[PDB]
Formats: structure tokens, C-alpha cells, sequence
């Protein structure tokens, strides 16, 4: 059950499929409203500490 | 949560091409049945409707019935007929005759088991399943009697699901059968006991909508059918697509109906405007709801404005605000509260889902419980008694078979239907 | 039960803890002889895993407390 | 210092989803589990084990189940982008609805998913070293979420006895309404909600609204901001269990000082600084000013006016950069004020908190980014009006046995309508009651 | 140290396909048992002798029989991979099947091969020198099976007499169902079991597509998948011979461990940690969460709920890495527990073993990677249940002799059904009365 | 393990030939007799049906008799028939007249002691014999009685091992000869003491299955032979290919029979659809499992709904879970728990093959004992009723020496038949 190179091009197709889903005609309130920001917003740990 | 439609006779099989051709395009489903789409959402829900058949196919989990196979050949002769199944189609050797009883009686009884044996082989393979959906006409012969017969056999088999039917009823202007009165006593008498909820569409409706609002130069039946595949569309979109607040037959039927008799409801679709016209205003919640609430976008004859509203129900397809719906809704109650009833603190229910029809960026489907559909039932009661009084064309039926006792049965529990909606008319808090 | 309240009872829903002792008995063929009988499966039209299927196949599920208030009900228990 | 979430039905979930997206922010997990390291000398730190616990290998994953009778938003959840957070078996979805029947959800269909639930929720806390209530979000107007909810709080308080429920509640709105059916499921979900929880907190759709429209300059709002301010207030309250501070309280100690009576456990909720980028630069938010805003009812979450009732007790949660002088200058001052009325048996009204850690801001945000913050929980007798308009329609709809049918036919008794009218009746009359002043002695 | 297999029929040889894969990869004997052209022996050491032996050039060849009375599965086995592996002489194969039919199989058939069975097994017997028990692995419900291995039970048990015969019997599922007369066979087969064995464990095919459902993700799992379970159930058994441990178990301190009067000898298996590789990195796997898991029903590999009896005798076997204090803290919550319950003569209910080796990892596998693992065999009167439900079939079909010139025909007196029927009765009233508390008798 | 063919008159020896084809193609067979296949599999079983002789060649292990050698010209000619070894062919020179008596008494006596000479060579050749496969009509003549004498004296001679007939019996509706009852009643007679396993075929049945299912439009009995060659090829499949659950002749028999007279099975192929239809559904267990108990798809006219099952058999062949089939089979009875007989707890065994029929990814053959099977000895003995009141033909057979008696005793015969059948039917717990 190994995979010939067909087999990798439908993977990465269906991997596509799925990423180019909620495009503009599809676009529900989660996909629009839910994504991922963690990059742009800051993260403060001054007032966390350890416990013993 | 997958649904079995049945169509039966020829506004039935008629109906039925052009809401698959309309499900079909929405889902992106080829004419010869391949998926060719461009979005996992169109998959992801496709079970509802369709079979899968081997690499990459869809089925449609419907039945065609009729007693002469040129309907079918017709149908099967469509741009979108190939789709179907063939050993889905069902027929027999001789017509209804435009006879309730012969389609009740000699003809059904010699092709309902098949039917039958089809039903139940469909619906015994879904994994859970929802109701039926059945296309007929009161006033036709076949339609009206095998229709009605199937709805009891189907309500003996799986009494705990919902019956669902779509019917048209005859225009108060003009006939386009002489005995129909018969016909839609008998048939009513039927669908009082036996459905869940029915929907009922005029004739006479649709041109007024064509005409008045649309301002078509030569209209054709298939206008007419694609705005009723449009809304029938409609009603089961929030159960094949996400949104804020989903909804479902049951929870319709359990919003719209107070009490079991009193299922019948008129249905309108908003988004109706010329094609000239169009240019000059913008989609918006409040032009969807004042055309909505509109009688001259209300697909029967009798018209709200002599009656009352028990109930109603607007499912929204759209990106849109929870502001616009309750608040409107609210409005609208609000400004017009002598035409709902005061016992019940709030008459309508909302739903919203994300996906518009292709081409529209809003659209409302309305479903409405009023007590003016007793002017309809009063109505036919009305010419039924003049013809019966005479018995003006009864030794066909006769003949057939049918007990005398049958008619005034029908007579007395249709009146005593007229009857209960004027009472819960008049009504009062005291 | 208390003034101006319901207790969990007067709705149906008793919840005192099991008795043990009789859930620790294996249901041979002399309890089937003694009460009831057939320790086979009762067979189900429904699909497996709707409520029609455990209505009539479980105990826990067929199972109904008496309904009422506790001064109308005699109670007897 | 652990806590563990229930979320029931369609509401329960969005807002679960919310929520979760603010404490991973909050904490600085990423949505795939892993907490990205930025000092590499020194502990971890550990503040995350409120709501999250880590495997061996430090991946996180939280302490919450979903729960709903209808596939699609739970399945909407399993293929969007949080699907690694959560465990699968976490996220327990049914065959189909309760049809907006209380008596669907908990006769015939709430049986068959919830013996799942009890699994999961067993197995959470046996994962457990100090468990310090249940957090529960769910509607009483629909059908699973008051059906299921009461059945999962009965068996819950069977099983777990003497651990705390807090329930945060969406009630029906006293005229803005969604489904005909809504005051027999408010109405049957009293009983569950006034013997099976020990705190619960009341919300309303409308007024939340109202605060987005008034403060916010938003002109169009739908469900995602309510979820992103109620997440605001559960993250506020839950703040004190989870970061340093002057003055701690423990979730026993809201029970003790909001509950005089053990049935007289219903709250209100506001929250101060709710406001937009552009006002916010233009002002100054002193503890004052914002300990006046709490007591305006522009600012409450709940659609009563307490200027109608007497305040029985209130707990008042400062966190970011306040100092304790201030807030008793505060205190000391609404005190002076003269529409604002304590019961004579109440002398001092007040419990405070003080947090160091500021609110955190969301990307997609709509609220500004503020130094401080406070919020508020408080029990007065004008709840006691909400009761009576849905009494009201209740009534209304009752005299003609509008519905009955359906609820009968689906396995309850219609005696139940009449015995739930009169429990909330009489709760009503308590809350009559314990308002009256001790003008007669004896 | 030296165990011998007999594998019997279908189930036992397809069984012991998955059995030996294990055991040679665990080991580290080729699939052929030769070894590379360089070296002089073929691995450094000599723990693999409990399963293989090597000739003195160093081909490894196992200590095994298959038996069977249609040539076509051990033919399978001739023409597979392991061909060099197994001793052609080991591999038996009859001319045709006992065709559902014990008395054929009994009587007629395996009458006329048993002989040529005895001179193997004698054979292996030889070449031993520390012996301490046979291992047999077979179904009950089929003809050969049932009786074959019955008969030879019985010879062997005058044969070797006091050594020790351990059974893995596969029983009819209790709504499963594959051929008509199962009843008769396995009543007769429990007739035969019961004088002549000492531990027999029951094993399900409804518990193990349950447990292959709800833990591993397969959607359509065939008998591969419950045999390779089966196989790492018996490694983990027999692993506290071949590797070092904390506390070793030898297979004599099972029977004297787990059977309080000479009929009571049938024992519940399950195992802890069946689960997929999904699940496998969102949680931890301590001691006391799987410690937990083996009294959950849901863990079980035969259709039985222990919650409607009482222990008799717990056998706890840990591997891995496991540390003795959690276990001995595992084991007192355990015993905390309500829903478990001892009879009031049994007060020292446990018998613990600890041994160091961690699970094998097999290439085609669908079990996770796991640091460690309990398995647990138990006596408990609810298996008097499973008797019930098969006595009354018998009964339903014996009042009609609904088949019976079958069995008469292939050489059974019709006296036999009667018989076997009133011991199984007898033995129903043994677990009615052993399960009767001695503060209730006074 | 081999089995030993027999074909007996014209049907038989027609549907033998297209058995043996399909037999030579599943194993690589040229029809010269030379082995070309391409795998192992192939090889590795050739034994059960072919002798191999000297240099390459494989022989087929099966007899035919026939009294006019008008049929030896009929399979001479067929695509295959070269195959068959010269000295196994046995023939006569005039007709059995379509006579039972005749075929029985006078021609048979002078023929069958070379029959069993024959069978006895082939027999004793093998060194492990198997049951025996016999296929015949019953409403012929030579192939009713010397059918019927042959099975007699095998049974005397191999009384231990397996004898298995499948039979085509007279339709109610269309026959090609006036003396069918005697007969059949004479064969049914015979076969109900001598056989251990009697399948029944109706060609009314196959019609039906052609017309309706495979919507030919010109059907020959090449076709109706095909069908049954089908599942007679079907049946004996796990004897020779690997599988999960392997299954034999003497397991059904022993799950099959309660009773030594109840041995009468119903058939079933289950893959059986159009060339229009086959684009619009892909292969799976449930849809096997469902055409497979669909009375359309079961070869006679009785119908199971009529009746109740004591017990039935599916043998599954291709790639597939064990999973699925229990747990189908489990629905199945639970389901439909009223046509199962109460006294028996589980009524269905299943088996499993891994190796499909060529160009099937999976097929399966069904097996059925049903009390319905009454039916149709109860409409021949009707038949023969009225005949026999009249004494409409009986010289015929009383002037090649029958007594009259004889044919009083056979209708006892099937009567006391149908008996025990309608007992077993409405027997109860009690
Ligand atoms: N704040 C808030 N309220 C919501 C949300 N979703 C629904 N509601 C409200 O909750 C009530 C509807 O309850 P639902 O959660 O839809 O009911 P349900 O749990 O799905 O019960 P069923 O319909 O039987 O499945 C209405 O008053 C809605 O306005 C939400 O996401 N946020
Ligand atoms: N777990 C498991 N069960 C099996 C396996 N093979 C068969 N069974 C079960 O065992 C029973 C059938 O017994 P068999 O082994 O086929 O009987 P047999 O030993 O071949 O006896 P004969 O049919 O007379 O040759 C059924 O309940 C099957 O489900 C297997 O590989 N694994
Ligand atoms: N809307 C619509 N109505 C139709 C169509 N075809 C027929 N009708 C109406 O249905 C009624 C005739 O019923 P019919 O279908 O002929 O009954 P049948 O003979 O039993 O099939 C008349 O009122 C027609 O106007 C159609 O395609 N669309
Ligand atoms: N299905 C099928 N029926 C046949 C075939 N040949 C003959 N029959 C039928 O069998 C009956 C004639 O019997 P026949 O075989 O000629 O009897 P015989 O003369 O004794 O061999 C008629 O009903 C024929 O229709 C055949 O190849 N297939
Ligand atoms: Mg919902
Ligand atoms: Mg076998
Ligand atoms: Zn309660
Ligand atoms: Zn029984
Ligand atoms: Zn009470």
C-alpha cells in the first residue's frame, strides 16, 4: 500500500480542495470572523508565575 | 437528514424537473449526473438529496408515478430527465380518467404495491429519515386518488415522521376541470387526517404575480413552476447549509401549527422585480420584508386583509444582521397589530442561513398560518353542494364503486373544518 | 413535602442511590422462571441507537417513577 | 485551581467557541496546542492549568465538552480552524434536534446522548487534584438546551454532589423573541434551574444590543460580538483563580456573599469600559469614573432597571492598575449616592477583588485597549419583573391550551404546567417577601 | 520457562498467525529463522527458548502445533510467508471439516486424528526440560473445534496430568451470530471444558468490533485486526516469563490465584490501553488513568457487565514503565470504588505483577505507540448470565429436537443433551450460591 | 474433494453445457483444454472439477445421458463442447415419448446399468469423493424417470456422501406438453426419499427475471441457462478458492434441514441488472444484501411473504469486512422478525470467499428453506386431480404396466408432503 506519484498529486489536490474552501461566494460568519491572529496580537507574563 | 420525494401525475412530474434541474444547479451537478462543482460545502451535504452512484455520480432519491407513460417519456425526454434512475419511474396501462375514484379504487389498488415496495426500499436504506415530500394536484384524477392513497399507506408505515405535501388547488375565476369539486372535497378530506403540513398554491396566483409584478410579456408554465421549485428550494435550505440559527420541518411545524387540524398555510418568495426595474434599488432586510409581508406576493387567492395571522414563519438566505430580522419583525407586528392574533404573544419565528440562491445577494421565503384559507375550503363546499343536491355527474363515481355515505362524510368533517377556523376567529382573552 | 415549594418527587425524579444488593444478582434462569422469563434480547423495527430501539430493549430507559404532588399522591412508599 | 465547562445546545457552543478563543489568546497558546517559548532560561510558568492541562510532551489541550443534539456546528467546529485543539470525543453531536421542545430533549432524545457526557465529564475529573465548581452556558428557550440541561444538572448533582454549578443563562428578552414556544421552556426549565444550581447568572440578548449600539459605534451587530463580551466577563471573573493580585476571591466566596437565602440565587451582570478606539484616546478612565459607569443601567447586560428594587449585595471585580484606596473612595462614594438603595438588613453591601493582569485585547476586536477594568455581579429584587411577563404569557398561551398537544404527545404530563406556574410563582412571592422592610416588632 | 501452543481450527490457526508474527518480531527472529551469512549465531541471547528453540547450526524453528480438519487454512499457512519457519510435520491437516457437528468432530473424525496429534505434541514434550503448561487456543461454536479440541483435552489430561492447560475459547456472541446450531456444540463443549481445564478465558467477537469501534477508528475491521489484539493480549500474559520485572508470575500462580472451588474457573479478560494514534498524542497515559480504564466495560473483550456480580479474584498485570507506589495507590481507589464489589469471604481480593518490557510495535499494526500497558483477568459471578441466555436457546430448540438426528447419526446417544443440560443448570446454581453473603447466612 | 456431474435430457445437458463454460473460463481453460492462465489460484483447485490427462490436457468430470442423441448433436455443437471425453457420452435410439413409464421401466432398465458403470469409473477415481450434482426437469420424460432410477441407485450405492439435483418444474401458466402432472407427481415422489438437498426452478421465474430485470428484448433459453449455470457455479465456490469463513456442501446441508423431509431450498443470484441501469449504482454489501432477499430476484413462483423461514444461507464472495455482513444479517432478522419461525433462535449462516466470479468485484448467492414451496405442489396436484378423476390419459402408462395404484400412492406421497410443511408452518411454543 505505498503511493506512486498520481496517488501524491490527488492528495495535494484534495489538500487544495480544502484550503480553497469559503471563498467569496462561500464565505460563512466563522471563516470570516474566527482565523488565526495569533501573530499580531501581544502576549504579557509579567503577573504569571510558578507554582510550588 | 435526507429526504424521499414522491411526484405524482402530470403538474406533479412537471413540477418535480424543475426543482431537480434547480437542486441540481445549486450543487453543481451536470446534466449527466457528474459533480463538477467548486466549493466542499456543495459535497458536504449532498447525502440529503442524492445517492452516490460509482466515481463521482449522483442520484435522485424521487419517485415518478403516473397511469399512462407518456408523462414519463416526457419527462425522461428532459434536458436533465437522464439523471434519474430508471426502474424509479412507475406506470401502468390506463388512465384516471380525470376520475377521483378510479384513481383511488381500480388503478391504485393495481399499482400501489409497487409504490409501495419502491418507498419503503429507499427509505429503508437512509441511516435517519426525515420526511416526505409529495408533489400533487387536488383537482387532477390520478394525482388526487393514488396521492392520497400512498399517504395512508405511508402513514401506517412510518406514522412517527413527517408527511409533507405541496398541493395546487382550483382557481375561484375559472375551472380547468368540471368535476372538480369532487375531487378537492375528497382529497381534503384525506389530508385533514392523514398530513402534517400542507402547502397550498393557485393558478391564478402566479399570473398575478407574472403580470402585476414581473410585467412578462408571454409567460409559460415554466415561469410559473420555476417560482414554486424556487421556494421549495427555499424552505429546506437551513437544513443543507450552515448559519446562526438553524431550522428544521419539525421545528416549523411545531412554530406554525397550534392545534393538528390547522396545517394548511400560504407561502410567498420576496426578491420578485422586474428586470427594468431592478437598477433602481438595492437589496436590503427592509425591502425583503415589505414585499414579503405584501398580498400581492402571496401565492393564493384569498387575501390576508379578511382574516388573521396564527403564525408565521421567514427563513432568511444571506449574510446578514440579527438587528434587521428582529427588529423588523418586531416593527411589522408592532404597526399592524389589529391583523395577528392577541393570544399569543409573538406569531413569528426567524431563521437565518449563510448561502444565497446563485445571483440573488438576499432572499426570504414566508410561511404563513391565516385563517382566510376558510374562504377556499367554503368556497368549494359551496359548489360541491350545488352538485351533489343534483347528483350532477355521481353514477361515474358510483359506478366505480363508491358508497353515497362517502361524500356527506367529507361534506360534514370539511365544514366542520370551516367551522373550527371561524371559531378560533372570533375568538377573545375575556 | 416543604411550604410554598416542590420537592424533586412531586415531579418524578426520586434520587436516592441504588439498591446494591439487588443490582449485585445474576439474572440466572430461576429469576427468569420466578419473574418474567426469556433472557433473550427483544428484538426492535427501529435502527439502532434511535429511541424507539431503547424504549424497548433497556430498563433504564422504559423506566417511569409515578408523577404528582405528594399531598394528592398517597404515596404508599 | 481547576474548572471545567459545559456547553450546551447552539448558543452554548458559539459562545463556547468565543470563550476559548480568548483564553488560548489570553494564555498565548496557539491554536494547534503548543505554547511557543520566549525565554530560554527560567520555569515555564503555569497559569494555563485553570482551563488547560498538558500532556508529557506540552501539548495542551482544555477542559471543556460541547454538547448538542444537531450535527452541523459542532461538525462546523470538528472542520474549522481550532480542529487539533480539542479532543475529538470532547465534541459529542446527536442525530437530531429537540424541535424546540423541553419535553423532546429531555424525555426522548437528551436519554440517548447524555450517558456520553457523563463519561467525558467522569473522566475529566478524575484528571483532577483541586476542582472548584462546573461552568455551565446554555438558552433556556430552546428545546435541548433547557431539556438536556436540566437532566444533565440532575444527574450531575447526583453524581458530584456538593461541587458548585454556575449557570450564565440567556434568557428569553422581554419583547425582542425568536420562537412562539419560548415562555414553556423558560417555565419548565425553572424548577431545573432553581434547585440544581447554586449561582445563575441572567442574560439578555436585547440589552447586550442595546450596550453594542450606545457605547460601541456598531451600527449592524450580530451574534460573534455578544459571544466576544460575554467571553470578556467570564474571562474577568475568572481571572482572579488564574493571575497575582492584592485581594483574591475564591468562586465560594461569591456563594457566600451574593446568596442570603438558598433560593434567591439569580443575578444581574454589567461591565464599565466598554468603548470604541477612537473615544478611548480621548479620555481618561480613573476607577471612579468607571465604578460610576457599573451603576448605570446603560451598562448592564440584562434588561431590568434596579432603580425599581432594592440591592440586596455586591461584588465588584477590579483588575489591571488600581490601588485599594482608590476603590474604597469609590465605594465610599456610590454609597453617598441617594438613588442607589440597600435593604436595611444589608449594612455592608460590597465585596471587592483587585487583579493586576489587564483585560487583553482581540484582533478582530471591537472594544479599545484600556489600563483598567471593572465588572460587576449583583442580586436585587427588581429581577423579580422578568418573572412576571413571562408569567404573563404563559398565561396567555395556557387559557387555550395553545400547544399542548405536542408536549403531551412527547411524554410529559400536563399537570407539569400548572405545578411549574406555581414554583415560580412563589418564587416570586419570595422575592416580594424579603424585600419588605421589619416595620413590625414583637 | 518452555510453553507449548496448540492452535485448533479456524479461529485458533488464523489466531496464531497474528501470535507468532508478535512473538518473532518481539524476539528478533527472522520470518524464515535463518540468520545473515556473517554471523555465528543469530541473536546474543537466549530468551527467545520460552517460544523457539535452534538447531545447532542456529535456524530458529517454534514450539507449536495447527491443527485442523479441512487442508485449505493450514495450507495457506504452508504456501504464506512463514514457510520456513514452522516444521513441516507441525503443520496437521485432515481430508474434511466436522461440518458444524461436535459429535462428528468427537466421535467420527477426530477420533481417527487425534493419534497423530499426541505422537506431535509427545514430540515437543521431549524436547523440553522445564515444561509448565500448554497454551490452546480455539472456538467452541464450531464442529472441529468443539470437538477435537475436547477429546484431546481430555487425553492430554491423562496424559501429562498435573501440568497446567490454559484456554482461549471464543464463544458465541450474545446477538452475533454466524451458524444455527451453535447452541448444541457449545453446550457440549462447556460439558467437556469444565472436568478438564484449569483457566478457561472467554473472548466475544461483539465486544472486540465494539472496542475496535469506539477506541481505534475502523470502520470496517475484519478478523486481522481482532487476532492481532488477541496476540498482544497472550505476549502480555506470558511476558512476566521471558523478561526482567519487578514482581514475576509464573503460569502455575494463575490457576492457584484466580479459581476458589474447582468448577468456578471461567475468567473475564480486558485491556487498557486499545487506542488509536490520533488519540494517543492529546493525552497522557499515567498508571492510574489506564489502572481506571480496565474496570470500565468498555475496555472488555467479552460481553459481560461486571457491575451485575461480584469478584471473586482480580489478576493485575502492569508492563512498562510503572513505578509500584501509583500502583498500589491505583489499586486502594480501585477498591474505593461502589460499583465494585467482593464477596465478604474473598477479603484479599488482588494479585499485582510488574515487569519492565513495554509493548512491540508490529509494521502493519493500527494500535498507538504506548509506554505502558495493564491487562487484567477476573472471576466474577456475571458470567452466570451468558449461560442463561445460551441454555435457553438450547431449551428453545431441544423441545422440538429440532436438529438432533444429526448428532445421533454421527455417533452421539440422544441421553447426552439431557445430561450436559442438567450440568450447566447445576453449574447456574453453583454461581447463584457461591455469590451468597456469609453475614446473610448468620 | 470432487464432485461428479451428471446430465440427464435435453435441459440438463444444455444447462450443463454453459455450466462447464463458465467452470473453464473461472479457471483458464481453453476450450482445446489446454491451462493459459495467469495465476496460481487458478491452478492450485483444478482438481475438484477436472481430470488432468497426459501432456497438458484437463477433462471434465461429468456424464451425459440422453435417449435420442439429438442433444450429443445439440452440446457437439456448442462453443465448448469438444472438452467433453468421448466415452462418457451415452445414448439410445428412439425417445422416451414424454412418458414416465417408458423412460422408468423400459428404456431405462436397458440404459442405467451402463449410467452407473460410468459413474462408478468416475468415482472411484477420485481420492476424496464429494456429493454428486444432478440436473434434470421433471416434466419431461427421460429426464424425470431415468433421472429419478439413476438418483435411486446412486443413493444405494453411495448412501453417506451428498446428493444434490437442481430440478425446472412445469410452470401453471405456460407448458410445452399435455402429461406434465403425472409426471412431475411421480419425480417429486422419488425425490423427496431419495435426495439430501433439492433446489426448484420455475421458468416462468426466469422470464420474469429476463423481461423485468435485464429488459431483454428477445430472450433465448441460453439466457435461462446462463442464470441457473450462474448460481449452480456459485454455490461450490469456497470448496475451492481461500476465504475468511470457508463453508461446504455438508455445512449447509446441516444448517439447512431441521427435518430429513424438509430438504426443498429456494435460489438467488444477486447481481442482476440492466445495461441502462449499471451506470447509476456503484457496488456494496448493502445492496447485495437487499436485491439478495427480494422476492423479484428468486427463482420460483412462490413467494416468500406467503410463507416463513426456518433457515437460510448466504455465501459472499470478493474483498470485504466481516462487520458488515453480521451486522446485516442481524438487521435483517431483526427487522423482520414475524417471517422467521419463532422456535429457532438465529436463523441465517453466512460464509465467506475471497475470490470473485470474473468481471465481479463481489457477488453472492442466497439459499432459502421457506414453507411457501407448499404452493407449488399443491397447484400439480390440483392438476392431477382433475386428470386423474377422469382417467383422462392413464392407458398410456398402464400399457407399459403401471399400476393404477401407483399413482393413488404418489399423490399420498405429496400430499403428506404438503402437510408436514403446513404443520411446521403453524406450529407453536405452547
Ligand atoms: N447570545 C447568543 N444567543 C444565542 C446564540 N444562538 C442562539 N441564541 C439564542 O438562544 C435562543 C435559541 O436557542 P438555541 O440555542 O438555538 O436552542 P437549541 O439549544 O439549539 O435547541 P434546539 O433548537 O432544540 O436544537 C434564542 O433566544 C436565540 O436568540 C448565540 O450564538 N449567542
Ligand atoms: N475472533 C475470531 N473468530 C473467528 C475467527 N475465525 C472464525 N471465528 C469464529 O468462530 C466461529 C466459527 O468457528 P470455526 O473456527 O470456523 O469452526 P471450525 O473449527 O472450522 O469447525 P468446522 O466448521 O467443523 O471445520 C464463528 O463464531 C466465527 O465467528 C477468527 O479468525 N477470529
Ligand atoms: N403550475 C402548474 N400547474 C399545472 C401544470 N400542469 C398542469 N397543471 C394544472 O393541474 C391541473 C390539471 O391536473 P393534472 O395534472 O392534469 O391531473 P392528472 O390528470 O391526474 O395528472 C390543472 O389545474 C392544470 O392547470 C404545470 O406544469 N404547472
Ligand atoms: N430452462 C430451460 N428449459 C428447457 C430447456 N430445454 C427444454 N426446456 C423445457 O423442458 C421441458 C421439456 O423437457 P425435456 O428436457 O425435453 O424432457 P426430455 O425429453 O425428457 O429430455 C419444456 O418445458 C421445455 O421448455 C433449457 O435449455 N432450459
Ligand atoms: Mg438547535
Ligand atoms: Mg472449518
Ligand atoms: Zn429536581
Ligand atoms: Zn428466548
Ligand atoms: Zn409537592
Amino acid at each position: 500500500h505505498t503511493l506512486t506519484p498520481v496517488h501524491e498529486e490527488t492528495v495535494l489536490s484534495q489538500t487544495q480542495r480544502h484550503l480553497n474552501r469559503h471563498n467569496g461566494k462561500w464565505a460563512t460568519e466563522y471563516s470570516v470572523s474566527y482565523k488565526d491572529s495569533f501573530d499580531e496580537a501581544e502576549v504579557n507574563k509579567a503577573y504569571s508565575k510558578r507554582s510550588i | 437528514r435526507e429526504i424521499v420525494c414522491v411526484q405524482a401525475g402530470q403538474c406533479g412530474n412537471q413540477i418535480g424537473s424543475k426543482f431537480w434541474e434547480v437542486i441540481s444547479d445549486e450543487h453543481g451537478v451536470d446534466p449527466t449526473g457528474t459533480y463538477q462543482g467548486d466549493s466542499d460545502l456543495q459535497l458536504e451535504r449532498i447525502n440529503v438529496y442524492f445517492d452516490e452512484a460509482t466515481g463521482g455520480r449522483y442520484v435522485p432519491r424521487s419517485v415518478l408515478i403516473d397511469l399512462e407513460p407518456g408523462t414519463m417519456d416526457s419527462v425522461r425526454a428532459g434536458p436533465y430527465g437522464q439523471i434519474f434512475r430508471p426502474d424509479n419511474f412507475i406506470f401502468g396501462q390506463s388512465g384516471a380518467g380525470n376520475n377521483w375514484a378510479k384513481g383511488h379504487y381500480t388503478e391504485g389498488a393495481e399499482l400501489i404495491d409497487s409504490v409501495l415496495d419502491v418507498c419503503c426500499k429507499e427509505a429503508e436504506s437512509c441511516d435517519c429519515l426525515q420526511g416526505f415530500q409529495i408533489c400533487h394536484s387536488l383537482g387532477g384524477g390520478t394525482g388526487s386518488g393514488m396521492g392520497t392513497l400512498l399517504i395512508s399507506k405511508l402513514r401506517e408505515q412510518y406514522p412517527d415522521r413527517i408527511m409533507m405535501t405541496f398541493s395546487i388547488i382550483p382557481s375561484p375565476k375559472v375551472s380547468d376541470t368540471v368535476v372538480e369539486p369532487y375531487n378537492t372535497t375528497l382529497s381534503v378530506h384525506q389530508l385533514v387526517e392523514n398530513s402534517d403540513e400542507s402547502m397550498c398554491i393557485d393558478n391564478e396566483a402566479l399570473y398575478d404575480i407574472c403580470f402585476r409584478t414581473l410585467k412578462l410579456t408571454t409567460p409559460t408554465f415554466g415561469d410559473l413552476n420555476h417560482l414554486v421549485s424556487a421556494v421549495v428550494s427555499g424552505v429546506t435550505c437551513c437544513l443543507r447549509f450552515p448559519g446562526q440559527l438553524n431550522s428544521d420541518l419539525r421545528k416549523l411545524a411545531v412554530n406554525l401549527v397550534p392545534f393538528p387540524r390547522l396545517h394548511f398555510f400560504m407561502m410567498g418568495f420576496a426578491p420578485l422585480t422586474s428586470r427594468g426595474s431592478q437598477q433602481y434599488r438595492g437589496l436590503s432586510v427592509p425591502e425583503l420584508t415589505q414585499q414579503m409581508f405584501d398580498a400581492k406576493n402571496m401565492m393564493q387567492a384569498a387575501d390576508p386583509r379578511h382574516g388573521r395571522y396564527l403564525t408565521a414563519s421567514a427563513l432568511f438566505r444571506g449574510r446578514m444582521s440579527t438587528k434587521e430580522v428582529d427588529e423588523q419583525m418586531l416593527n411589522v407586528q408592532n404597526k399592524n397589530s389589529s391583523y395577528f392574533i392577541e393570544w399569543i404573544p409573538n406569531n413569528i419565528k426567524s431563521s437565518v442561513c449563510d448561502i444565497p440562491p446563485k445571483g440573488l445577494k438576499m432572499a426570504v421565503t414566508f410561511i404563513g398560518n391565516n385563517t382566510c384559507i376558510q374562504e377556499m375550503f367554503r368556497r368549494v363546499g359551496e359548489q360541491f353542494t350545488l352538485m351533489f343536491r343534483r347528483k350532477a355527474f355521481l353514477h361515474w363515481y358510483t359506478g366505480e364503486g363508491m358508497d353515497e355515505m362517502e361524500f356527506t362524510e367529507a361534506e360534514s368533517n370539511m365544514n366542520d373544518l370551516v367551522s373550527e377556523y371561524q371559531q378560533y376567529q372570533d375568538a377573545t382573552i375575556e | 413535602h416543604d411550604k410554598k415549594y416542590h420537592h424533586c418527587d412531586c415531579y418524578g425524579h426520586p434520587l436516592g442511590l441504588p439498591n446494591y444488593k439487588v443490582l449485585a444478582q445474576p439474572r440466572t434462569n430461576n429469576y427468569y422462571n420466578a419473574t418474567g422469563g426469556c433472557p433473550c434480547i427483544p428484538r426492535s423495527a427501529a435502527h439502532p441507537g434511535s429511541w424507539r430501539n431503547k424504549r424497548e430493549q433497556l430498563r433504564s430507559t422504559a423506566n417511569h417513577f409515578p408523577f404528582g404532588c405528594t399531598k394528592k399522591r398517597p404515596g404508599t412508599t | 485551581r481547576e474548572a471545567i465547562c459545559i456547553h450546551i445546545g447552539q448558543a452554548g457552543c458559539q459562545v463556547g467557541n468565543a470563550c476559548w478563543e480568548l483564553f488560548c489568546l489570553e494564555h498565548g497558546i496557539q491554536p494547534d496546542g503548543a505554547m511557543p517559548s520566549d525565554k530560554t532560561i527560567g520555569v515555564e510558568d503555569d497559569a494555563f492549568n485553570t482551563f488547560f492541562s498538558e500532556t508529557g510532551a506540552g501539548k495542551h489541550v482544555p477542559r471543556a465538552v460541547f454538547l448538542d443534539l444537531e450535527p452541523t456546528v459542532v461538525d462546523e467546529v470538528r472542520t474549522g480552524t481550532y480542529r487539533q485543539l480539542f479532543h475529538p470525543e470532547q465534541l459529542i453531536s446527536g442525530k437530531e434536534d429537540a424541535a424546540n421542545n423541553y419535553a423532546r430533549g429531555h424525555y426522548t432524545i437528551g436519554k440517548e446522548i447524555v450517558d456520553l457526557c457523563l463519561d467525558r465529564i467522569r473522566k475529566l475529573a478524575d484528571n483532577c487534584t483541586g476542582l472548584q465548581g462546573f461552568l455551565v452556558y446554555h438558552a433556556v428557550g430552546g428545546g435541548t438546551g433547557s431539556g438536556l440541561g436540566a437532566l444533565l444538572l440532575e444527574r450531575l448533582s447526583v453524581d458530584y454532589g456538593k461541587k458548585s454549578k454556575l449557570g450564565y443563562t440567556v434568557y428569553p428578552s422581554p419583547q425582542v423573541s425568536t420562537a412562539v414556544v419560548e415562555p414553556y421552556n423558560s417555565v419548565l426549565s425553572t424548577h431545573s434551574l432553581l434547585e440544581h444550581t447554586d449561582v445563575a447568572a441572567m442574560l439578555d440578548n436585547e440589552a447586550i444590543y442595546d450596550l453594542t449600539r450606545r457605547n460601541l459605534d456598531i451600527e449592524r451587530p450580530t451574534y460573534t460580538n455578544l459571544n466576544r463580551l460575554i467571553g470578556q466577563v467570564v474571562s474577568s471573573l475568572t481571572a482572579s483563580l488564574r493571575f497575582d493580585g492584592a485581594l483574591n476571591v475564591d468562586l465560594t466566596e461569591f456563594q457566600t456573599n451574593l446568596v442570603p437565602y438558598p433560593r434567591i440565587h439569580f443575578v444581574l451582570t454589567s461591565y464599565a469600559p466598554v468603548i470604541s478606539a477612537e473615544k478611548a484616546y480621548h479620555e481618561q478612565l480613573s476607577v471612579s469614573e468607571i465604578s460610576n459607569a457599573v451603576f448605570e443601567p446603560a451598562s448592564m447586560m440584562t434588561k431590568c432597571d434596579p432603580r425599581h428594587g432594592k440591592y440586596m449585595a455586591c461584588c465588584l471585580m477590579y483588575r489591571g492598575d488600581v490601588v485599594p484606596k482608590d476603590v474604597n473612595a469609590a465605594v465610599a462614594t456610590i454609597k453617598t449616592k441617594r438613588t442607589i438603595q440597600f435593604v436595611d438588613w444589608s449594612p455592608t453591601g460590597f465585596k471587592c477583588g483587585i487583579n493586576y493582569q489587564p483585560p487583553t485585547v482581540v484582533p478582530g476586536g471591537d472594544l479599545a485597549k484600556v489600563q483598567r477594568a471593572v465588572c460587576m455581579i449583583a442580586n436585587s429584587t427588581a429581577i423579580a419583573e422578568v418573572f412576571a411577563r413571562i408569567d404573563h404569557k404563559f398565561d396567555l398561551m395556557y387559557s387555550k391550551r395553545a400547544f399542548v398537544h405536542w408536549y403531551v404527545g412527547e411524554g410529559m404530563e400536563e399537570g407539569e404546567f400548572s405545578e411549574a406556574r406555581e414554583d415560580l410563582a412563589a418564587l416570586e412571592k419570595d422575592y416580594e417577601e424579603v424585600g419588605a422592610e421589619s416595620a413590625d416588632m414583637d
